[PDB]
């Protein structure tokens, strides 16, 4: 079919580079220790 | 005993928050800016950026 | 009787939800 | 050897840390 | 005066707290 | 000490499939974005 | 089913473009959703009719499971539907075919309503139904309320 | 809505301040 | 044995944990008997009821209360100056029906034992080597959909909150002017 | 560009795709529901129904 | 038209705005403040908790409370003409109808304050956030006054409106839930703590790079499109302090919208947990080694041993209907305490 | 353990030597209205 | 001659030095509070964390039962803690040079100690040098008071109260479970739930977050739209710029309208004082309400103090809220104490 | 755009877009069945809750 104008680029700066890595790895830290048990 | 060291924790510990907000208010009115920073004078503006 | 005291709360509840109805219609005109 | 995760995960979030602080795209003025 | 207003209102008031204090120390509530 | 196995996996797969993800939008993001400032 | 809904969503992924979804007027998409809902109210409560009377009867389908008051001899069993006020009783395993068959043919009803009569042009722009995304609102607060529901019981 | 209001709130406040009093001299 | 076995705290859906995973049977264990009914005698010939544990107490003190609901035995903290052990007031337990019918046990320390085990309600015997059980109560499939479920609505009722608010705000969800 | 939430905003204005998105999650989730009745039918043990 | 002079008539400026929200809100709103004001200074609690709960018994601000409902009345909605009280007014408030009363009235004021931001806000023609970020606080009520005691036996071991009661609930939760253990609580605090700190540095850094537009040392009288700060000025300073700074305004303030908020959202998730007794009680892990070596400790375990003790004591006066009766051999403790 | 306790001492009287003297040169003299 | 003696000293080896130290060139500002902060905060770091990963069991209450604290001793994140030193020590100084070993130290819980003298000290120059930061870039000073409240209640669960109660023992210990259990010991003994002071700080962090909330969800609503649809709002915004991002009159008269026209604010300066202010006001008070129960002046008592007319106590759930205290209070250190009065 | 058979067959389904009743239409009869609902909802409730009694809400 043909080219489809809905189509949208993605962003996603540094900063939320940074602040998506500190979110995974800090949820990771407690849990962690609830997930052991 | 227990009074009067309470009593004058509470004095000393807030106559420091005085010393910091008068000390800090000292400075800033002796060099001058106390009252706000110079829209025509901005010393951040007249530096290297960090990185 | 619980059935009759739902009945009658319906009432009161019909009454005081018309007080403050017809009270904004009234001093709408 | 839980300890082990532990110390990944925490050594993991202040490389996060460090980079953000020492890596960061500097803010520039309009 | 409003300033005179509010000093007696308020002197009121502090008033009635003062009682309320001093409730804590006598009838109910006063442990006795 | 006595834990539930399973935690290691929930863990690193938990931690490492949103990571690749963030990693993956950033460098993309950043392609694109030179691009556009070159032309320009 | 899973596999062919996949296939069937490449499908529809690949040929978006069908003449289905423009308006013939000002060949933009467009989506007719108080028709829509229309239908699929009818699809939904003629299901929810069929499996009240049929499955849930027994009429033509195994029924519910049912117990005694102390969970001993659980089986499969037909489910005569309870039309009185005992029917509103929780734990009385006939409302619930009573209830499908009900809701499903008062649903019926509104369907036919809904296939042939048009929104109130001020319901219709306070709801603001030429966006779907009002649909997804009213739809998560059913699905909420349902979800309530079902936890509570 | 004013009056009703403020007085809604200011009405009740002084007849509880006074019934608290009033407590305030309860004896057991 | 059934009608017996839902009489039992281990599967009462309030005595679980949020991350104790798997099935009930890798708490207490997979059941194997029901051990009867016991009954608890004191010297007297009154009969004794263990306090049952209540779904808020993750531990319980072992009190066995007479028909009034009068306290005449207990497992003492404090051993000296209590006046209330099983090893003073003499207590014996009889079990009705299942595995251990007919049996009576006079001796302190068999009595105190399923003492501890009469708090937890009916007694039943299991196997906790097959899944390795760990000792520790589990929820079941009630509570944990209830739990999801629960959680899952009010995230939902958000959601609900902010589609809307997207959909009667879409002409300002960009900013506002002047 | 769109920020990683509103990447699914995509599909808004496209039908088709919408309905596609849609067939995605639903054979997502009666697969879900086959491998699920999979895992327990292969851990289940029916030797004692009491 | 009818409904257009309606909607006319409740959308005037007035000095307090109405608004059909208000319709809801302002009844609700007004009948929960007051039935807290009327319950702690002359309803009891006798009856329910066996304790004085009013001002006319001689409780204070801090002890007063409107109790929750007798455990006997389970989690009925306890109508004044419900087939508990009977239309008795008397009976109704022995019972504890008031704390239902004031539950149910409190949670529909929070709806129409809620449809009260949104109404104003479309009205005005603003983005709906303060609603939104009032949808945090509302997390809050329902899970803890509403969905918690549902989980639980009865309205009974929900919070009582009141200071020392609102203590109580706190302690129990920590001995019988663990409640501090619970990683959604700790999120809690991260969004508390987080919030307050934002605030605090947010003020402090505004208020530190003020501009000069004023020749008094009263810098307030001094303020437009122009900002009133230096935030390149405080982005040197955070980033020389700290390491990082905001560069962003909207980004700032979003931040702190989004951080108490999210606190409160997931500290909910926590108390629906709770509500079906699905705590973060226990580590199996310490305490099997604790079971098997008598020389392993851990502030875990010490604080389970502190919940431990809260449950006895407590246990016997706080639930009176249970009529536990803990002899003071069985009362764990530790020595010469 | 002595040598550790001089070492310290050097570094502790290092530090806040610099600090003391470092904060009588004229530290008002510092600032951008100089 | 005035205040300030504007003058230099014409490019000296210590002149040199003291403008490197005092540079505002620095990626990180390194002041002479930076002198102090930076090689207290290492030593602190580097003790802490090796302790927190490795150190063996704690003797905290001096009565020979050491405590675990250490990940590879068997704790988790949650439970791992570094444990207060012990009570046998009490307000001694311990540092390493006084043990006849490493092991003993370890034993006694010298890490504790150093970590939090170490610690105070570099956050008091933390403090001092946000001022003297503060001071560099011509700025108003009072960053240092706000963060005052903060080092103010670290200061008072570190050093105060073991001052208070004779022993580092007493000390907040250095983690997530030991944090938990001096508060609930804390409530025990000086009922701190019933003291005004605590409730303030309750109204300073509540209220803090509440304003946090309000002030954010009040500018994100009035962002004046420079942004596509779809695309982040917060590229509507550019560092630097010195036109307003966001309309304050109409938030201003969305605040007017949701309560009344005169409890809003039109002074920014005002509203971010105000902001500014409260939480600090109220964790200050809680910081002296831990020193002041630090000396044993508690929260109010009102254990049976309703009385009826025969004499007999009616409860109220200041009496509850005493039963779990009593509960905390005879359940914790079972094995420390040897006589019936609580008294340290 | 593509013209199919099924799209062809399912064409006038979709094709009363924007179409709207004039004024508030059937707005009034809608709001009473609401009414209605709520009644309902409410009565299953207070039966469910035990605050109506009518049939005893236990295990039958
Ligand atoms: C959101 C945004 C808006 C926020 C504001 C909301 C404003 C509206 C307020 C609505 C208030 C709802 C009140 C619900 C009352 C209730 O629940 O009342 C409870 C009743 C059941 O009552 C209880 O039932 C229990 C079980 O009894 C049953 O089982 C017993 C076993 O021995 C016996 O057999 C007994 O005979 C039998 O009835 C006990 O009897 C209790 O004593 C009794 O109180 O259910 C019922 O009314 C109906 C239950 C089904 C629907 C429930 C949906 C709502 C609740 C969802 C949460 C459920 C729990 C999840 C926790 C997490
Ligand atoms: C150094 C100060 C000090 C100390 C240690 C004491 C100690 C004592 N006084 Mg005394 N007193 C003082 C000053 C002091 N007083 C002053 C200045 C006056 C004049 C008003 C009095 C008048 C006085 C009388 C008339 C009586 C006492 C009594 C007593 C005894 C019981 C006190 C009591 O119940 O306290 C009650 C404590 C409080 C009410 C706490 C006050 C709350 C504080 C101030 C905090 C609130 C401020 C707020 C938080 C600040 C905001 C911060 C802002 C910067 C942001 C005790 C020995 C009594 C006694 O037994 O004497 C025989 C008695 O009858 N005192
Ligand atoms: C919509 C609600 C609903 C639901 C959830 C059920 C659910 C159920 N019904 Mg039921 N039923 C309903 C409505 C419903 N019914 C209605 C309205 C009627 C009206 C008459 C009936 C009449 C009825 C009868 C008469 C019977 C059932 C039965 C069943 C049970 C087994 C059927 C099943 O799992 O299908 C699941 C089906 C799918 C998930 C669809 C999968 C589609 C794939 C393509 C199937 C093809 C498989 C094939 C081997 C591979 C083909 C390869 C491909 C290339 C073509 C199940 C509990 C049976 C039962 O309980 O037996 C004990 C039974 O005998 N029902
Ligand atoms: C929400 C619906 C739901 C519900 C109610 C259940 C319920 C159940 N499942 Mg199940 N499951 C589900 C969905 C669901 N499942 C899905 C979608 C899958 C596919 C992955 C599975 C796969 C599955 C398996 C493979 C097994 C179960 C099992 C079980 C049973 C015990 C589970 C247990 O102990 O919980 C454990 C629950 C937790 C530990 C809670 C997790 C903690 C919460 C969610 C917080 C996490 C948030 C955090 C931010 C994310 C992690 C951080 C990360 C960054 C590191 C129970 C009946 C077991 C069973 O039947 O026994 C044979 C079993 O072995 N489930
Ligand atoms: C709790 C707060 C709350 C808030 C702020 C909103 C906000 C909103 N909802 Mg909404 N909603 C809520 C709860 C809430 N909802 C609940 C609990 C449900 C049930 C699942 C719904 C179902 C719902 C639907 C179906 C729709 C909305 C819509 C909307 C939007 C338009 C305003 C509107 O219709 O309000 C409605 C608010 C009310 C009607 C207030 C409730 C007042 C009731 C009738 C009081 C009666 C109680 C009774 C007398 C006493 C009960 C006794 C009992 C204890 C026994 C707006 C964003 C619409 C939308 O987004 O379209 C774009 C839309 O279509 N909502
Ligand atoms: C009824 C289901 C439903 C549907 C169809 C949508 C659809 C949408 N939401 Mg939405 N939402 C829902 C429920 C739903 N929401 C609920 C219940 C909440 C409350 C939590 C929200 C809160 C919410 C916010 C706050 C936002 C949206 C946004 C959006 C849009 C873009 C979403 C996107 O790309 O995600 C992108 C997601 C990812 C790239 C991955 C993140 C995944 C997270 C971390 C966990 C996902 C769970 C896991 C993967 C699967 C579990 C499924 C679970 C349901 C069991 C889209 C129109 C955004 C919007 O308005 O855009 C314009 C937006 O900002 N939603
Ligand atoms: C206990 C803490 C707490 C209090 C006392 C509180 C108070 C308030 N917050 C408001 C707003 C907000 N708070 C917000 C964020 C937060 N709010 C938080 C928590 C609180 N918020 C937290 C932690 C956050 C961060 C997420 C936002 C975004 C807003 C607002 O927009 C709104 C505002 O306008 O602020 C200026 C006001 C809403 C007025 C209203 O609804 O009238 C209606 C009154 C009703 C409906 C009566 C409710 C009755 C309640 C539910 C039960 C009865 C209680 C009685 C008294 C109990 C006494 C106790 C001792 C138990 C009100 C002053
Ligand atoms: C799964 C993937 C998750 C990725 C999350 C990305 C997160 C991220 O990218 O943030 C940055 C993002 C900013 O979005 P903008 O509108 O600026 O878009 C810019 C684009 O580059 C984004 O793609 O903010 C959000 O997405 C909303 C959430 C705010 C951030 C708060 C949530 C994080 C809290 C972290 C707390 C940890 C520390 C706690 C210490 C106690
Ligand atoms: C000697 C000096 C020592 C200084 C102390 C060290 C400070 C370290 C600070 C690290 C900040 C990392 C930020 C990452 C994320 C990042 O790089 O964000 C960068 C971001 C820049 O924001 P912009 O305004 O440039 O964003 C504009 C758009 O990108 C928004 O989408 O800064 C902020 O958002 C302010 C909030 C930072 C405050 C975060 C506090 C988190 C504390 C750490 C919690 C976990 C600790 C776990 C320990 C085990
Ligand atoms: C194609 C085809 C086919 C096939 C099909 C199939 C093979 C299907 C499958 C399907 C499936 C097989 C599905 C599944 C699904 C699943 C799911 C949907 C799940 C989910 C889950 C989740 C999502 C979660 C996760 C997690 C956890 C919980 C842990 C860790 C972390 C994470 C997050 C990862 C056939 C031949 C038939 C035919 C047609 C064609
Ligand atoms: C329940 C109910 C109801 C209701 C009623 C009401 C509505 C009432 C109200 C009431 C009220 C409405 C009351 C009020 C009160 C008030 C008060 C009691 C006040 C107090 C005050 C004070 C105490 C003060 C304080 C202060 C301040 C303000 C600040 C400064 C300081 C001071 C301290 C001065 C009805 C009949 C409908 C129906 C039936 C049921
Ligand atoms: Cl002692
Ligand atoms: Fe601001």
């Amino acid at each position: 079919s043909g080219i489809n104008p809905n189509k949208q680029p993605v962003e996603l700066n540094r900063t939320s580079l940074f602040w998506g890595l500190l979110l995974i790895f800090v949820l990771a830290v407690l849990f962690s220790s609830y997930f052991f048990n | 005993r227990s009074w009067l060291t309470t009593s004058h924790f509470f004095l000393g510990f807030f106559i420091f928050i005085g010393h910091l907000w008068h000390a800090g208010r000292a400075r800033a009115a002796a060099a001058g800016f106390e009252k706000g920073i110079n829209r025509e004078n901005e010393p951040v503006l007249s530096m290297r950026p960090l990185d | 009787p619980s059935l009759a005291a739902f009945f009658w709360s319906l009432i009161w509840a019909a009454v005081l939800v018309i007080l403050p109805i017809t009270g904004a219609i009234i001093w709408v005109s | 050897m839980e300890a082990l995760v532990y110390v990944f995960l925490l050594i993991g979030t202040l490389v996060v840390i460090f980079f953000a602080i020492f890596f960061r795209d500097p803010p520039r003025i309009a | 005066p409003l300033w005179l207003v509010v000093t007696f209102g308020g002197i009121v008031v502090l008033t009635v707290l003062g009682i309320f204090i001093y409730g804590s120390y006598s009838g109910l509530g006063s442990s006795l | 000490m006595v834990v539930q196995e399973g935690g290691y996996l929930a863990v690193l797969l938990g931690v490492l499939f949103p990571v690749a993800f963030l990693i993956i939008l950033y460098i993309q993001s950043e392609a694109r974005n030179a691009g556009m400032r070159e032309a320009a | 089913l899973s596999g062919l809904l996949f296939l069937a969503s490449i499908w529809h992924w690949v040929y978006w473009d069908l003449d289905l979804f423009r308006d013939p007027r000002t060949l933009e998409p467009a989506l007719d959703l108080p028709k829509v809902f229309g239908i699929h109210l009818v699809l939904s409560s003629l299901l929810c009719f069929g499996f009240g009377a049929f499955h849930v009867t027994g009429l033509f389908g195994p029924g519910i499971w049912i117990s005694d008051a102390y969970g001993l001899t659980g089986r499969i069993q037909s489910v005569a539907p309870a039309w009185g006020p005992e029917g509103f009783n929780p734990f009385n395993p006939g409302g619930i075919a009573s209830h499908h068959i009900a809701a499903g043919t008062v649903g019926i009803l509104a369907g036919v309503f809904h296939l042939n009569v048009r929104p109130p042009q001020r319901l219709y722009r306070a709801l603001r139904m030429g966006n779907i995304e009002t649909v997804l609102s009213s739809s998560i607060a059913a699905v909420f309320f349902a979800s309530f529901v079902v936890s509570g019981t | 809505f004013r009056w009703l209001a403020i007085h809604g709130l200011a009405i009740p406040t002084v007849f509880f301040f006074g019934a608290i009093t009033a407590m305030q001299f309860i004896q057991r | 044995d059934k009608l017996a076995f839902y009489d039992y705290i281990g599967n009462n859906p309030a005595k679980g944990g949020l991350f104790r995973a798997g099935p009930m049977n890798k708490g207490d264990g997979i059941a194997e008997a029901w051990l009867g009914h016991p009954v608890f005698q004191d010297k007297e010939g009154h009969e004794l009821i263990v306090r049952r544990m209540p779904a808020f107490f993750e531990n319980f003190p072992i009190i066995l209360v007479d028909k009034d609901g009068i306290i005449r035995a207990d497992i003492p903290f404090r051993r000296a100056e209590s006046k209330y052990s099983i090893e003073q007031v003499g207590v014996t337990c009889s079990f009705y029906g299942g595995k251990l019918n007919n049996q009576s046990f006079k001796d302190a320390s068999t009595v105190k034992k399923y003492a501890r085990k009469a708090q937890f309600g009916e007694v039943f015997e299991f196997d906790r080597t097959i899944l390795d059980s760990d000792g520790v109560f589990r929820s079941s499939p009630r509570g944990w959909f209830t739990f999801g479920h629960a959680n899952f609505a009010l995230l939902f009722f958000f959601g609900h909150l902010w589609h809307g608010s997207r959909t009667l705000f879409r002409d300002v969800f960009a900013g506002i002017g002047a | 560009a769109l920020p990683w939430y509103r990447v699914h905003t995509v599909v808004l204005n496209d039908p088709g795709r919408l309905i596609s998105v849609h067939l995605m999650h639903t054979a997502l989730v009666s697969g879900w529901a086959g491998s699920m009745a999979l895992y327990e039918l292969a851990v289940f043990d029916p030797s004692d129904p009491v | 038209g009818w409904f257009d002079l309606l909607d006319d008539w409740l959308k005037r400026d007035r000095f307090v705005f109405i608004g059909w929200s208000g319709i809801l809100l302002f009844p609700c709103a007004y009948l929960a403040l007051g039935a807290w004001f009327t319950g702690t200074t002359f309803v009891s609690s006798w009856y329910t908790h066996g304790l004085a709960s009013s001002y006319l018994e001689g409780c204070n601000f801090l002890t007063a409370a409107v109790s929750s409902p007798a455990n006997s009345m389970g989690h009925s909605l306890l109508f004044l003409w419900g087939p508990e009280a009977q239309g008795d007014f008397t009976r109704w408030c022995q019972i504890g109808g008031l704390w239902t009363f004031t539950a149910l009235h409190g949670s529909f004021g929070l709806i129409g304050f809620c449809l009260r931001q949104f109404e104003i806000a479309r009205l005005v023609g603003l983005r709906p956030y303060n609603a939104i970020a009032f949808s945090g606080p509302i997390a809050v009520f329902v899970s803890v006054f509403l969905l918690y005691p549902l989980g639980q036996a009865s309205w009974f071991f929900a919070p009582s409106f009141g200071v020392a009661a609102i203590f109580r609930f706190l302690l129990f939760l920590q001995g019988f839930h663990n409640w501090t253990l619970n990683p959604f609580h700790m999120m809690g605090v991260a969004g508390i703590l987080g919030g307050a700190l934002l605030c605090a540095i947010h003020g402090a850094t505004v208020e530190n790079t003020l501009f000069e537009d004023g020749e008094a040392s009263d810098t307030f009288r001094a303020f437009q499109s122009e900002e009133t700060y230096s935030m390149v000025t405080a982005n040197r300073f955070w980033s020389q302090i700290f390491g990082v700074a905001f560069a962003n305004k909207r980004w700032l303030h979003f931040f702190l919208l989004f951080v108490p908020v999210t606190g409160l959202w997931v500290s909910s998730i926590g108390i629906v947990g709770l509500a079906l007794n699905l705590r973060a009680y226990d580590f199996v892990s310490q305490e099997i080694r604790a079971a098997e070596d008598p020389e392993f400790e851990t502030f875990y375990t010490k604080n389970i041993l502190l919940n431990e003790g809260i449950r006895a004591w407590m246990a016997a006066q706080d639930q009176p209907h249970e009529n536990f009766v803990f002899p003071e051999e069985v009362l764990p403790r530790g020595n010469a305490l | 353990m002595f040598t550790l306790k001089i070492f310290v001492y050097s570094c502790v009287a290092f530090f806040c030597s610099l600090f003391i003297f470092g904060f009588l040169s004229n530290d008002p003299s510092r600032n951008p209205n100089r | 001659m005035t205040v300030t003696l504007e003058r230099r000293e014409s490019t000296s080896l210590w002149e040199r030095f003291c403008s490197w130290i005092t540079s505002t060139e620095n990626r990180l500002y390194i002041g002479w509070f930076g002198v102090l902060m930076i090689p207290c905060l290492l030593t602190a770091t580097t003790v802490f964390i090796i302790a927190f990963i490795a150190a063996p069991p704690v003797d905290i209450d001096g009565i020979r039962e050491p405590v675990s604290g250490s990940l590879l001793y068997g704790n988790n994140i949650i439970t791992g803690a570094v444990v207060p030193t012990s009570n046998a020590i009490g307000l001694h100084l311990y540092p390493i040079w006084e043990a006849a070993s490493l092991d003993e130290w370890l034993y006694n819980g010298g890490p504790y100690q150093l970590v939090v003298l170490h610690f105070l000290l570099g956050v008091a120059a933390y403090m001092g040098r946000e001022w003297e930061l503060s001071y560099r870039l011509g700025m108003r000073p009072w960053i240092c008071v706000a963060f005052s409240a903060p080092v103010a209640a670290a200061t008072a669960v570190f050093l105060i109260y073991p001052i208070g109660q004779g022993s580092f023992s007493d000390g907040m210990p250095l983690g997530i479970s030991g944090t938990f259990n001096f508060m609930l010991v804390f409530q025990a003994e000086h009922n701190i739930l019933m003291h005004p002071f605590h409730m303030a700080g309750v109204a300073g962090v509540f209220g803090g977050a509440l304003f946090s909330a309000m002030h954010g969800s009040l500018v994100t609503s009035s962002l004046i739209r420079e942004t596509t649809e779809n695309e982040s709002p917060n590229y509507g915004y550019k560092l630097g710029q010195e036109e307003e991002t966001y309309n304050i009159v109409a938030a201003h008269g969305y605040f007017g309208r949701l309560i009344f026209q005169y409890a809003s604010f039109n002074n920014s300066r005002a509203l971010h004082f105000f902001l500014g202010l409260w939480p600090v006001v109220g964790i200050w008070l809680t910081s002296i309400g831990i020193s002041t129960m630090a000396f044993n002046l508690n929260g109010l008592n009102f254990n049976q103090s309703i009385v009826d007319s025969q004499g007999r106590v009616i409860n109220t759930w200041a009496d509850i809220i005493n039963r779990a205290n009593l509960g905390i209070e005879v359940m914790h250190e079972r094995n420390a104490h040897n006589f019936p009065l609580d008294l340290a | 755009a593509l013209k199919t058979r099924l799209g062809e067959l399912l064409r006038p389904l979709n094709s009363q877009y924007g179409k709207v009743a004039p004024g508030w239409g059937t707005t009034p009869i809608m709001g009473i069945f609401m009414a209605l609902f709520l009644l309902f909802l409410i009565i299953i409730l207070q039966i469910y809750n035990s605050s109506l009694i009518l049939l005893d809400i236990s295990w039958t």
